């Protein structure tokens, strides 16, 4: 039995979900700004489709890499915890010696 | 794995819709690009439901490599070398520590005999 | 003697015992066979690009390596209008725009 | 004189209790497990040979006995 952490990672439906939410917000914003002006709607639309296209490239990379996520890290997190557990005692061993001089008290 | 395969397949479908949509708006008939953008949004909604069905979960170097543009294969590789090197590190610390335990313990054994018998219990406890 | 085996308990060796081959215990030997620097046969299993060029190579087109966490911070279905959007995109004249490469 | 030597020996007992673990907690070696032992990257590991490490364990384990 090894401790299973929950933070430090984000789900996948969240990243794609707010992803396409942000993309639809972009289609609404550019959709409202292109109508008002003459040759900027074209290059602006190309910029939008290529930027969304490369963000979606990044998501293609994530989805392809995912082939669960939480289990593969907690082991190394615990192995990192144990080393610190080995290092935490030395400082107390140094503080004890400083605590012994106060109890220690020749005569002239 | 089938859910990842179908959501990845649809991901490729819609990114292909961005490809052919860009080529269509470069080499510009309305019905083709209108049906192409409705196919774009349909593929979007299938991204929604497909990934809601999938559901999979600096320390988070994965997304840092995705945004910066690096391959997480070296990430998980350095994680294999990190769990192996950390395993040999902790096991080595416990090995040298055991060498100190039985070394100093046997030194106290040859130091006094009346304390040898109990410290044997010490080296035989927690078993 | 005092404080001599006073916590009478079997504080066993830590359950994820590093004395055991933890890679084989947790079953991380397959992913090791997949991502290690050395293959199972013996040849160098490197030849991996520093970027994700293989997976954009699974796609088609030029992909120069060029936000999401901020979306994760502040997360139901967005809206859309079909007739208005179709009326918006119904404008693209056949004249060529400015200078941009098709590379 | 007679009262100071006890305090000095005690402080030396604590300083040996800490210094004896300091060397092992900083300089040590790995293990071959079942495949290999030394990692390709040994820059911050400063692995010492098992001979000098064992002899150092014997000396640090002997000084405390001498002081005792």
């Amino acid at each position: 039995a090894l401790p299973h952490v929950e933070i430090n990672q984000v789900s996948l439906a969240l990243v794609i979900r707010n992803l396409t939410v942000f993309t639809m917000k972009e289609l609404a914003q550019y959709m409202k700004t292109n109508v008002h002006t003459n040759s900027a709607k074209k290059i602006r639309f190309l910029q939008l489709i290529i930027f969304l296209r490369t963000q979606f490239l990044k998501l293609y990379v994530l989805v392809k890499w995912t082939r669960n996520f939480h289990v593969l890290i907690d082991l190394l997190n615990w192995f990192r915890t144990t080393n610190m557990n080995v290092n935490n005692c030395i400082w107390a061993l140094k503080s004890s010696l400083n605590s012994m001089t106060n109890a220690k008290l020749n005569v002239d | 794995q089938q859910e990842l395969a179908t959501t990845q397949d649809q991901v490729a479908s819609i990114i292909e819709s961005f490809v052919e949509l860009g080529v269509s708006i470069y080499d510009f008939t309305p019905e083709a690009t209108k049906g192409m953008i409705t196919n774009l949004q349909r593929n979007v909604d299938r991204l929604y439901k497909l990934n809601v069905r999938s559901n999979d979960p600096i320390p988070l170097e994965v997304v840092q490599y995705i945004e910066d543009g690096r391959n997480p294969d070296i990430y998980t590789r350095e994680f294999v070398e990190a769990i192996r090197r950390s395993n040999q590190y902790q096991r080595g610390k416990m090995h040298g520590l055991k060498q100190l335990r039985d070394s100093l313990a046997d030194k106290i054994v040859d130091e006094f005999p009346e304390l040898k018998e109990p410290v044997e219990d010490i080296i035989k406890r927690t078993s | 003697y005092y404080y001599y085996v006073d916590p009478e308990t079997t504080y066993t060796y830590q359950q994820p015992n590093p004395l055991q081959d933890l890679i084989s215990v947790y079953g991380l030997d397959d992913i090791s066979r997949q991502v290690a620097r050395t293959n199972l046969d013996g040849t160098k299993a490197v030849k991996l690009r520093k970027s994700y060029k293989n997976q954009i190579a699974d796609l088609s087109g030029k992909f120069s390596t060029i936000s999401e966490q901020q979306w994760r911070e502040q997360l139901q279905p967005p809206n859309f209008d079909w007739d208005l959007c179709s009326s918006v995109l119904s404008q693209f004249e056949r004249s060529y725009p400015s200078e941009f490469a098709n590379q | 004189d007679r009262l100071t030597q006890l305090q000095i020996c005690l402080d030396q007992m604590t300083e040996q209790f800490c210094a004896t673990l300091n060397y092992i907690d900083k300089n040590h070696g790995f293990e071959r497990l079942t495949v290999n032992e030394p990692q390709m990257s040994d820059k911050h590991a400063t692995v010492v040979p098992p001979e000098e490490f064992s002899n150092t364990i014997d000396e640090l384990s002997t000084d405390i006995i001498l002081k005792t």
